[PDB]
């Protein structure tokens, strides 16, 4: 299964997490990373497409996030208010999708 | 001028039928996934479309009485109380921008 591992999963305030996706599955053709427990553009961090390498920001973008292919999400400089769960949906190239969260927290 | 579900009617004797509207759709549209319910869940996926392949894929929720169209539009025949509730369609576009509305009847 689709799944979600932050490194680290508690991290010191002013560091970086990286959230590292296992088991993608073959097909994909991008992804979206969503505050949160659940999919909701009004809360999408970022998003990025295979085929052309485009990334798209969205509302809940802060500067500090960077999307790899993989679909990893690699935040940097983090507060005490990014504790909490992020969502990754993995839309595939007959434009199914999966989704899985996705939790860290931050301390100091 | 967002996207919003309209159901006819939203209040539907048993057995008969009732058809989800989809109005300010995108204009960068690729395909449609309606689901069970109040958010995207794989789980409660009814059915998920390509515009350009004309390929309609049933989910988890499929029961055989659901039918959507090249405009989103959801048909769901023969009704029964157990059908009361939400139906959450995503807009799937082609920068995976995406976007979602709810969706509701009510059986009697
Ligand atoms: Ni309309
Ligand atoms: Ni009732």
């Amino acid at each position: 299964q689709l799944t979600i591992e932050a490194v680290p999963s508690n991290a010191a305030e002013g560091k970086e997490v990286l959230l590292l996706v296992h088991n993608l599955p073959q097909d994909p053709r991008g992804y979206n990373w969503y505050k949160g427990e659940t999919v909701d553009a009004n809360r999408r961090i970022i998003g990025y497409v295979i085929s052309n390498q485009q990334i798209t920001p969205g509302p809940a973008y802060s500067n500090r996030e960077t999307i790899y292919p993989n679909a990893s999400l690699l935040m940097r400089n983090v507060t005490r208010n990014d504790t909490g769960s992020y969502t990754l949906q993995v839309i595939k190239l007959n434009l199914m999708s999966e989704e899985v969260t996705g939790q860290f927290s931050v301390h100091c | 001028a967002k996207l919003t579900i309209e159901s006819t009617p939203f209040n539907v004797a048993e057995g008969k039928e009732v058809l989800l509207l989809a109005h300010n759709l995108p204009q960068n549209r690729i395909g449609y996934s309606w689901y069970k319910g109040e958010r995207v869940d794989g789980n409660s996926l009814i059915v998920g479309y390509v515009i350009g392949t004309q390929q309609a894929t049933p989910g988890p929720a499929y029961s055989g009485r659901e039918t959507i169209y090249p405009n989103a539009s959801l048909l769901i025949q023969n009704v029964t109380q157990n059908d009361t509730g939400f139906y959450t369609l995503q807009v799937i576009k082609s920068d995976l921008v995406n976007e979602e509305a709810t969706g509701q009847f009510h059986v009697y």
